C-alpha cells in the first residue's frame, strides 16, 4: 500500500499542476474565437510479435531445472518461429512502402 | 499600502518573467527572413536572451512580421495572428513591412502592416541590420518593463 | 589546468574586489577586464584589449543615472558620445582622445538619447505656412 | 481504507465494466476498459500476484487498448448524450448498489450460489517456506514440462500471422 | 518518513528537468558558436526558472475531458516512473521492475494517442497517429534486448543486477546488444533523429524530459556503474551520477549532429535491420550460459 | 509551415495523386514599377528580385544595358565584377546547402557556414556600405572602387574557407543517413530537362555538358582556369556534389582573380553615361551639367529589344529589355531559373512521397522572390 | 573542361567490401561525425556581447539620413530638388521658398523612413553633400507617426553629431 | 568557453545527487542505523515477523542479541 500512497501523492500533485496550468489566471480579460491500410498492418504486426514476446520472456526464471535439452530445443524453436513469421512477411513483400 | 507593495513586487516579477525570453515565430517572407536567419547567427545570438526561433504558433510570445505583405498573403497573415496566446506583441522588421517601402505605389502590396495587425516595434532598414533588429528587441524588452498591468488591476 | 584556475582568480581579485566583480558580472557578462583605455563624460569607461579576437576589441561600461533614468541596469545603445561611437564600432584604429573635437559652435553636449515611449518624444508636423489665406469678413454691418 | 480493500477494488472493477458495457462511444469505452484493466491488475497483485498479473498487464493494457484506440481513431469518426446509454448506467449502478446493500446489511447473498460475504483474507496460507513464489516456478514451467503446449501455441500464432496478411490482402 | 521520501524524489524532478533544459541549451550553444544563454542572469538559471513561469502564465484557450486526461497521464508517468531505480537503496524493492518500465512506456503511448485524439480531427492527428505507430514499433526491440541483458543476470530484481556489475561492466559481454538498445532509447525519447511531434505544454514537455532522464538513469544502471559499498552509499551515488550525466550529455550530443529520418526509411531500417539481429543476438545469449556453464543464481 | 507558398496536394495515401504549387502569394509588381521609372532609378529592383544573389543580378542588368548601349566596361572594373560575381556565387551555393540542411534537419552546419557568410557580409559592408542590398554596379562599370586593405583579407578568407568546406565535407558528404535520405529521388530525363526548361545546376547535375560561362563567355571568364562539374544521374546527392565542386572552383577563380588584378581604371571614361567624379564635377562646367542632367533625366538609350542571360547560381538568369528610344525602359521581363525549376515539379514528384517532395523543393535552390516576377 | 563525379564502383575485392560491411555493422563514420562536432565543441565562440561590444562596421555605412551645415554658417541645403528627382522610392518631399535675404531655401523637407530603401543615391547625388547618410543604426521607434522625419528633425539630428560625419567624409571623399 | 557550462552541469548534478542521498539517509535514519531489510521471499518475511515478535519492542531491527540464553 506504500506504492499506492506514492501513486496517490503523484496523481494528486500532478492534478494540482494541471489546475495551476488552467485555473490560475484571475485576469479574465477578453474571450475571443480518410485512412489507409498500411497504417493497420503495423499495429497487428506489433501485436503478434508482442504475443510471441509474452511466450518467450519467462525464459530466465526457467533457467534452473534439469531438462536442459528440451528447454534449449523449444526456446530455439520459439525464436525460430518468430523469425520465420518475420521472414514470411519480409519475402511476401507485406510491410513495404 | 502594503497591498500596494505586494502588487508592485508581484507585477514586476511577472513582467520580468515575460521579458525574460520571448521566443517568437519567424514569419519571414522575403530577404528580411534571411536577415532574421543572420541574427540567428553565431556572431549575433538570439539564444543569449532566451529568444528561440520556433514556428509553433500556439507558443509564440511575440511575432516578427518581416518581408513584403501582399493581398494574397494578408488573410493567412491575420489567421496566423489570431491563433496566438493573448499576451502578444508585434515587431515589424523591414522597410517593406513598416509602411510598404519600395513597392508602395503598387497593386497586390498592402501598404505596410498597420492595415492588418497592431504593430508595436518598428525597425527600419532595407534590410535592418541584425545589430539594429537586436537593438529593437532590447527596446521591446524595456517596453515590457514599463507596463504596470497588475497595478492598474489593483487600482481598478 | 592549474594556470586556467590561476588566471581566473586574478580576474576576480585584480578587478577591484568581489563587490566590483559581482557588479560587472550582473551588469551583463564581463570578466575580461584588464586594459582600462579610456573614460568619458557621462562617466562611461572604454576598454580595448588586443589578445581577444576581432570583435571583442572595444567594450563600454556605463554609469548610474547619466541623465536620471536609473541606467545602472537596462542600458541601451545611443548612450554613447559620437567620437566613441566612431571608436567602438571598429571603424578606426585610434581612441578618440587623440583628437575628438570640431571647432564649430552648434554641437550639443547633452547628446539627447533614444526617447520613444517617453513624455518627451518626436512628433511629425508641417514646416509650411498658410496655404490659401481665407477671405476676411468685414466686421461692420449693413443695417 | 479498511479490511475490504480487495472488495473495494472489485467494486471499482465492476464499475469500470458497467462503464463500458453501458455502450458509450468506443473511445470512452476504451478509456473505461483501461480503468478496468488497471484495477483488475490491482486485484491480482493484491493476491500476489507478483509476476502474472503485472505480466499480462503488458499484453492487455500494453498491447490491446492501444491497437483498439488506434483503429477506433482512424476508421470512423463520431465527431461532435442519449438516454439509453445513461439509462444502462443507471441500471448497472442500481444493481451494484443493491449488491452492496444485500452484502453489507445481511448475512449472505445467493443468486444461485452460497456467498459468505465477510473479510476475505480467507483463504490464505499460514506463511509457509515458499522461498521463490508460486508464480516463479509456476510459469518457470512450460519448458521442462511444456513440450506440446508451447509448440501448438506458437504454431497457432504463426497461422494467425499468415491469416492476418491474407485477409489484409495476401500477398 | 515515506512521504518525505516521495517528496525528495518528486521535488527535484522539476529542478532536474528545468536545469536539464538549460544544460541542453548551453551545450547545443557551445556545440555551435553560441554563448546561449549567459546574458540573462548569472550563467542562465533564472532564465529557465522565469521562462517556466512565463509559460505558466500564457492564458491559452480550447473533448474537454479527453484534453484533461491526456497530460495528467503523461506527467503521472513522469512522476511514478522513478520508483525502483536503485540509486543505492531504491524506493520500492520491486521483485520485478523492468517489466514495469515496459508497461509504463506503453502508458506513454496511450498518452500520445489521447493527445492526438484531443487534437480534433487534423492532419496533425494523422501525423500523431503515425508517431504512435513508430513509437509502438519499438517496445518489441526494447523488451527483447532487455530480456537478453537480464538473461545474464538471472532475476528481474535489479539488485541482482547491481551485484552482477561488480567485477567487469556488462557493456563488455553485450556491446552490440547495448548499442541497439541505446538506439532504442533514442527511439523511445521521441527526439532527434526520430521525429516529428496542444497544451499544457509545460506539463507535456516535463513528461518528455523526465522520460529522457529515466531512460538515461536506466541505461546507466543496466550496463555499467560502480560498486554498492554499504555504510557509504554516497560514493556509488556520486559515481553513478557522473556516469549518467556523461551519458545524457552524449545523448544530446548525438542529437546535435544528424538530420532526421524519413518515416518509411525509419520503419524499413527498424524491421529489416534491428529485428533479425535482435533475434540472432538473443538466441546466442540463450545458448551462451549452457555453453559456459554459468547460469546466474536465480534465488 | 515555413519553407512560403501554397501547395495543393491531392493524394492517395502517403504517396501521390497530383501536387500543384499555388504561387502568387508573393506578387509585388516589379515589372510595372520598372515601366514607370528610369534605368538608374530601377536598378535596385534588379538587385532584389533575386535577393540571395546580390551581385550576379546587378552584373546581369549592367551587362543588359551595356549590351543594348554598346559600351565596353573598363578592364579593372571587369576583374572586380568577376571577383564579386564569384563571391556571390559562393554565397548563394553555401546558402542553398545550409537551407536544405536545416530544412531536412541537420541543425549545426547551417550556423557554421552562416558564420562564414557573416564574414562575407563584412566584406560587402566594407565595399559598398549595405548589409546585403549592395547596388554598387552601375551600367558602365563599378561605382566607387574598393578601398585599400581588402585583397589580403580576401586571401585569408580564401585559405580559411577552403579548410571550412573541407570540414563540411567531413561532417556531411559520405554521411550515412543523409545519403540514405537522398539516393534516387528526382529522376530527370534529359528530354524532360530540355522540354521542361530546367537550367543551371539541374542541367549541370543531370546529363548535358552545358555552361554559359564556357559556351558564351560574356566577360573575362575566358582567362581563368576552372571546370564545371557534370552530373551523372538524375538525383540530388550528385547535384549536391556538383554544387560543392562549383564552390571550390569559385575559390580557384577567386585566387586567380587576386593574382590577375590590373591597376587600370574605375569606371568608363564616358561622362554621358557614367557620372564624373566629384572633384572634377565641382571644378568643371561640363561635368556639372552632365551630373545634373544624368541624374534628372537619365541617359538616353537607343531603341530596340534585347535579351541576355548569365549564370545565376540557380541558372539562366535572363533579363529581357524593351527600350523605346528614350530615357525610360518600355518593358522588362526576368526569365527566372527558380520559376523554370518550379515548373517541373510533377515530373520530379510523380513517384515519391511527401517528405521526399519537401526534400525535392529544398534541394533545388528556390527563393520564391525570383519565382515571382 | 569538366570534372564529372560519382565515378567509383563498389570494389569487389574482399578488403574493400569487408571494410564497407564493417562500416555498416559497426557504425564508424557516425562516430567520425561526432568527432567533428566535438572538434567544434571545444573551440572558442565568435559571439560578441552585443549591448556592450557593438559589431564591426565600415567607414561607408548608410544610416541616419542626416543633414549638414557649413563651418560657422547656415544649412548646406540649397533645395534644388535633385534628391527628390533621383529618390527611387520617391520618399523625398521638397517644397522650397526663399527667405527675405535673397538666398534660396526651403519650406518642407520630408523623408519617408518607411519608404526609404537606403540606397545612398541621395548622398551620391546631392552636389554639395547636404543630406548625408548617418553612421548609426538605431531608429527603433514605437509609433508610425514618428518615423516621418521633418526638416527640423533632420537639423537637430545632424547637429547631434558633426565630427563623426565630417570624419567619415574626410576619410571618404576620394573613393567617391 | 565551456568553463561556463560547468556550473549548469554541477547544479543539475546536485539536483540528481539529492534524492539518493535523502533516501539512503532516511533508511539509515529511521531504522536504527541498520539497513532496511529487503525482503522478496516468504521465508524471509516469516523470519522477519518472528524477529519483530521475539523482540517485544514491535520493531524488527532491535535484534535483542544473545541475552535470553538463560
Ligand atoms: S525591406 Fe528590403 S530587405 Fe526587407 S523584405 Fe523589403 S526589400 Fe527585402
Ligand atoms: S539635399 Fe542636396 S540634392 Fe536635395 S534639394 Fe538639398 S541641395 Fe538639392
Ligand atoms: S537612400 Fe534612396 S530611398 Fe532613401 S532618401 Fe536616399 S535616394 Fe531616397
Amino acid at each position: 500500500m506504500n506504492l499506492m500512497i506514492t501513486l496517490l501523492t503523484n496523481f494528486t500533485l500532478a492534478t494540482l499542476l494541471v489546475t495551476i496550468a488552467f485555473w490560475l489566471p484571475q485576469l479574465n480579460v477578453y474571450s475571443e474565437k480518410p485512412f489507409s491500410m498500411k497504417f493497420f498492418l503495423v499495429a497487428i504486426t506489433f501485436l503478434l510479435f508482442d504475443l510471441e514476446i509474452a511466450l518467450l520472456l519467462p525464459l530466465p526464471w526457467a533457467s534452473q531445472t534439469t531438462n536442459l535439452n528440451t528447454m534449449l530445443t523449444m526456446a530455439l524453436l520459439l525464436i525460430f518461429l518468430l523469425a520465420v513469421s518475420l521472414a514470411y512477411e519480409w519475402t511476401q513483400k507485406g510491410l513495404e512502402w | 499600502s502594503r497591498g500596494e507593495y505586494v502588487v508592485a513586487k508581484l507585477d514586476d516579477l511577472i513582467n520580468w518573467a515575460r521579458r525574460s525570453s520571448l521566443w517568437p515565430m519567424t514569419f519571414g517572407l522575403a530577404c528580411c527572413a534571411v536577415e532574421m536567419m543572420h541574427m540567428a547567427a553565431p556572431r549575433y545570438d538570439m539564444d543569449r536572451f532566451g529568444v528561440v526561433f520556433r514556428a509553433s504558433p500556439r507558443q509564440s510570445d511575440v511575432m516578427i512580421v518581416a518581408g513584403t505583405l501582399t493581398n494574397k498573403m494578408a488573410p493567412a497573415l491575420r489567421k496566423v495572428y489570431d491563433q496566438m496566446p493573448e499576451p502578444r506583441y508585434v515587431v515589424s522588421m523591414g522597410s517593406c513591412a513598416n509602411g510598404g517601402g519600395y513597392y508602395h505605389y503598387s497593386y497586390s502590396v498592402v501598404r505596410g502592416c498597420d492595415r492588418i495587425v497592431p504593430v508595436d516595434i518598428y525597425v527600419p532598414g532595407c534590410p535592418p541590420t541584425a545589430e539594429a533588429l537586436l537593438y529593437g528587441i532590447l527596446q521591446l524588452q524595456k517596453k515590457i518593463k514599463r507596463e504596470k498591468r497588475l497595478r492598474i488591476w489593483y487600482r481598478r | 589546468l592549474l594556470q586556467v584556475l590561476k588566471r581566473g582568480l586574478q580576474q576576480v581579485s585584480g578587478h577591484g574586489g568581489l563587490r566590483g566583480y559581482l557588479r560587472v558580472l550582473f551588469r551583463a557578462n564581463d570578466v575580461r577586464v584588464g586594459t582600462l583605455v579610456g573614460e568619458d563624460k557621462y562617466g562611461n569607461k572604454y576598454y580595448e584589449d588586443n589578445k581577444q579576437f576581432f570583435g571583442r576589441h572595444r567594450w563600454v561600461i556605463y554609469t548610474t543615472e547619466m541623465n536620471g533614468k536609473n541606467t545602472f541596469w537596462d542600458v541601451d545603445g545611443s548612450m554613447v558620445p559620437p567620437e566613441w561611437h566612431r571608436w567602438l564600432h571598429c571603424m578606426t584604429d585610434d581612441p578618440p582622445t587623440v583628437k575628438p573635437p570640431t571647432a564649430r559652435k552648434f554641437i550639443w553636449t547633452n547628446h539627447k538619447f533614444n526617447l520613444s515611449g517617453t513624455p518627451q518624444q518626436y512628433v511629425p508636423y508641417s514646416t509650411t505656412r498658410k496655404k490659401i489665406q481665407e477671405w476676411v469678413p468685414p466686421s461692420t454691418p449693413y443695417k | 481504507m479498511m479490511t475490504y480493500i480487495v472488495f473495494i477494488l472489485s467494486i471499482i472493477f465492476v464499475m469500470g465494466f458497467v462503464g463500458f458495457s453501458s455502450k458509450p462511444s468506443p473511445i470512452y469505452g476504451g478509456l473505461g476498459l483501461i480503468v478496468s484493466g488497471g484495477v483488475g491488475c490491482g486485484i491480482v497483485l493484491n493476491f500476489g500476484g507478483s509476476f502474472l498479473g503485472l505480466m499480462v498487464f503488458l499484453i492487455y493494457l500494453g498491447g490491446m487498448m492501444v491497437v483498439f484506440g488506434y483503429t477506433t481513431a482512424m476508421a470512423t469518426e463520431q465527431y461532435p448524450s442519449n438516454k439509453v446509454v445513461l439509462g444502462t448506467f443507471i441500471t448497472g449502478l442500481l444493481m451494484e448498489f443493491l449488491m452492496v446493500y444485500y452484502v453489507l446489511k445481511d448475512k449472505e447473498v445467493e443468486i444461485v450460489f452460497k456467498f459468505n460475504g465477510m473479510g476475505d483474507w480467507v483463504i490464505y496460507d499460514t506463511g509457509d517456506s515458499g522461498f521463490f513464489s508460486e508464480e516463479a516456478m509456476g510459469i518457470a514451467a512450460l519448458y521442462s514440462y511444456g513440450t506440446w503446449l508451447v509448440i501448438v501455441t506458437g504454431w497457432s500464432l504463426l497461422i494467425g500471422v499468415v491469416v492476418i496478411m491474407e485477409i489484409t490482402r495476401g500477398n | 518518513m515515506f512521504m518525505i521520501n516521495v517528496l525528495t524524489l518528486i521535488i527535484p524532478i522539476l529542478l532536474a528537468v528545468a536545469f536539464l533544459t538549460l544544460v541542453e541549451r548551453k551545450v547545443l550553444g557551445y556545440m555551435q558558436f553560441r554563448k546561449g544563454p549567459n546574458v540573462v542572469g548569472p550563467y542562465g538559471l533564472l532564465q529557465p526558472i522565469a521562462d517556466a513561469i512565463k509559460l505558466f502564465i500564457k492564458e491559452p484557450l480550447r473533448s474537454i475531458s479527453m484534453f484533461i486526461l491526456a497530460p495528467i497521464l503523461a506527467l503521472t508517468l513522469a512522476l511514478t516512473m522513478w520508483i525502483p531505480l536503485p540509486m543505492p537503496y531504491p524506493l520500492i524493492n520491486m521483485n520485478l521492475g523492468v517489466l514495469f518500465m515496459l508497461a509504463m512506456s506503453s502508458l506513454a503511448v496511450y498518452s500520445i494517442l489521447w493527445s492526438g485524439w484531443a487534437s480534433n480531427s487534423k492532419y496533425a492527428l494523422i501525423g500523431a497517429l503515425r508517431a504512435v505507430a513508430q513509437t509502438i514499433s519499438y517496445e518489441v526491440t526494447l523488451a527483447i534486448i532487455l530480456l537478453s541483458v537480464l538473461l545474464m543476470n538471472g532475476s528481474f530484481t535489479l539488485s541482482t543486477l547491481i551485484i552482477t556489475q561488480e567485477q567487469v561492466w556488462l557493456i563488455f559481454p553485450a556491446w552490440p546488444l547495448a548499442m541497439m538498445w541505446f538506439i532504442s532509447t533514442l527511439a523511445e525519447t521521441n527526439r532527434a533523429p526520430f521525429d516529428l511531434t496542444a497544451g499544457p505544454f509545460a506539463l507535456f514537455f516535463m513528461a518528455e524530459y523526465a522520460n529522457i532522464i529515466m531512460m538515461n538513469i536506466f541505461t546507466t544502471t543496466l550496463f555499467l556503474g560502480a560498486f554498492h559499498n554499504p555504510y557509504m552509499p554516497e560514493l556509488y551515488t556520486i559515481n553513478f551520477t557522473i556516469k549518467s550525466l556523461l551519458l545524457s550529455i552524449t545523448f544530446l550530443w548525438i542529437r546535435a549532429s544528424y538530420p532526421r529520418f524519413r518515416y518509411d526509411q525509419l520503419m524499413h531500417l527498424l524491421w529489416k535491420n534491428f529485428l533479425p539481429l535482435t533475434l540472432a543476438l538473443c538466441m546466442w545469449h540463450v545458448s551462451l550460459p549452457i555453453l559456459l556453464s554459468s547460469i546466474p543464481p536465480q534465488t | 509551415h515555413p519553407a512560403v507558398l501554397r501547395l495543393v496536394m491531392e493524394l492517395s495515401g502517403e504517396m501521390v495523386r497530383k501536387c500543384d504549387p499555388h504561387i502568387g502569394l508573393l506578387h509585388r509588381g516589379t515589372e510595372k514599377l520598372i515601366e514607370y521609372k528610369t534605368y538608374l532609378q530601377a536598378l535596385p529592383y534588379f538587385d532584389r528580385l533575386d535577393y540571395v544573389s546580390m551581385m550576379c543580378n546587378e552584373q546581369a542588368y549592367s551587362l543588359a544595358v551595356e549590351k543594348l548601349l554598346n559600351i565596353q566596361p573598363p578592364p579593372r572594373a571587369q576583374w572586380i565584377r568577376v571577383l564579386f560575381g564569384e563571391i556571390t556565387r559562393l554565397l548563394n551555393h553555401i546558402m542553398a546547402v545550409t537551407t536544405h540542411a536545416l530544412d531536412i534537419g541537420a541543425m549545426t552546419p547551417f550556423f557554421w557556414m552562416f558564420e562564414e557568410r557573416e564574414k562575407m557580409f563584412e566584406f560587402y559592408e566594407r565595399v559598398s556600405g549595405a548589409r546585403m542590398h549592395a547596388a554598387y554596379v552601375r551600367p558602365g562599370g563599378v561605382h566607387q572602387d574598393l578601398p585599400l586593405g581588402l585583397m589580403d583579407d580576401i586571401y585569408e578568407f580564401s585559405k580559411n574557407f577552403s579548410l571550412r568546406i573541407d570540414e563540411l565535407e567531413e561532417m556531411l558528404t559520405n554521411n550515412r543517413i543523409w545519403r540514405n535520405r537522398t539516393v534516387d529521388i528526382g529522376v530527370v530525363t534529359a528530354e524532360d530537362a530540355l522540354n521542361y526548361g530546367f537550367s543551371g545546376v539541374m542541367l549541370r547535375g543531370s546529363g548535358i555538358q552545358w555552361d554559359l560561362r564556357k559556351t558564351q563567355p560574356y566577360d573575362v571568364y575566358d582567362q581563368v582556369e576552372f571546370d564545371v562539374p557534370i552530373g551523372s544521374r538524375g538525383d540530388c546527392y550528385d547535384r549536391y556534389l556538383c554544387r560543392v565542386e562549383e564552390m571550390r572552383q569559385s575559390i580557384r577563380i577567386i585566387s586567380q582573380c587576386l593574382n590577375k588584378m590590373p591597376p587600370g581604371e574605375i569606371k568608363v571614361d564616358d561622362a554621358k553615361v557614367s557620372p564624373p567624379k566629384r572633384a572634377e564635377m565641382k571644378t568643371s562646367m561640363e561635368s556639372l551639367i552632365h551630373h545634373f542632367k544624368l541624374y534628372t533625366e537619365g541617359y538616353q538609350v537607343p531603341p530596340g529589344a534585347t535579351y541576355t542571360a548569365i549564370e545565376a547560381p540557380k541558372g539562366e538568369f535572363g533579363v529581357y529589355l524593351v527600350s523605346d528610344g528614350s530615357s525610360r525602359p518600355y518593358r522588362c521581363k526576368i526569365k527566372a531559373p527558380g520559376f523554370a525549376h518550379l515548373a517541373g515539379l510533377d515530373k520530379m514528384s510523380k513517384g515519391h512521397m511527401l517528405a521526399d517532395v519537401v526534400a525535392i523543393i529544398g534541394t533545388q535552390d528556390i527563393v520564391f522572390g525570383e519565382v515571382d516576377r | 573542361t569538366y570534372k564529372y563525379v560519382n565515378l567509383r564502383e563498389p570494389s569487389m575485392d574482399m578488403k574493400s567490401v569487408t571494410d564497407r560491411a564493417a562500416q555498416t555493422l559497426l557504425w564508424t563514420e557516425l562516430i567520425r561525425g561526432l568527432g567533428m562536432t566535438l572538434s567544434y565543441l571545444f573551440r572558442e565562440p565568435a559571439t560578441i556581447n552585443y549591448p556592450f561590444e557593438k559589431g564591426p562596421l565600415s567607414p561607408r555605412f548608410r544610416g541616419e539620413h542626416a543633414l549638414r551645415r557649413y563651418p560657422s554658417g547656415e544649412e548646406r541645403c540649397i533645395a534644388c530638388k535633385l534628391c527628390e528627382a533621383v529618390c527611387p522610392a520617391q520618399a523625398i518631399t521638397i517644397e522650397a521658398e526663399p527667405r527675405a535675404d535673397g538666398s534660396r531655401r526651403t519650406t518642407r523637407y520630408d523623408i519617408d523612413m518607411t519608404k526609404c530603401i537606403y540606397c545612398g543615391f541621395c548622398q551620391e547625388a546631392c552636389p554639395v553633400d547636404a543630406i548625408v547618410e548617418g553612421p548609426n543604426f538605431e531608429f527603433s521607434t514605437e509609433t508610425h507617426e514618428e518615423l516621418l522625419y521633418n526638416k527640423e528633425k533632420l537639423l537637430n539630428n545632424g547637429d547631434k553629431w558633426e565630427a563623426e560625419i565630417a570624419a567619415n567624409i574626410q576619410a571618404d571623399y576620394l573613393y567617391r | 568557453m565551456w568553463f561556463e557550462v560547468l556550473p549548469g552541469i554541477a547544479v543539475m548534478g546536485v539536483c540528481l545527487f539529492i534524492p539518493g542521498m535523502a533516501t539512503a539517509r532516511i533508511h539509515r535514519f529511521s531504522n536504527g542505523g541498520r539497513e532496511k531489510r529487503v525482503a522478496h521471499y516468504s521465508y524471509q518475511w516469516y523470519l522477519m515477523e518472528r524477529d519483530r515478535r521475539v523482540s517485544g519492542v514491535n520493531r524488527y531491527y532491535v535484534s535483542k542479541g544473545l541475552e535470553n540464553i538463560d
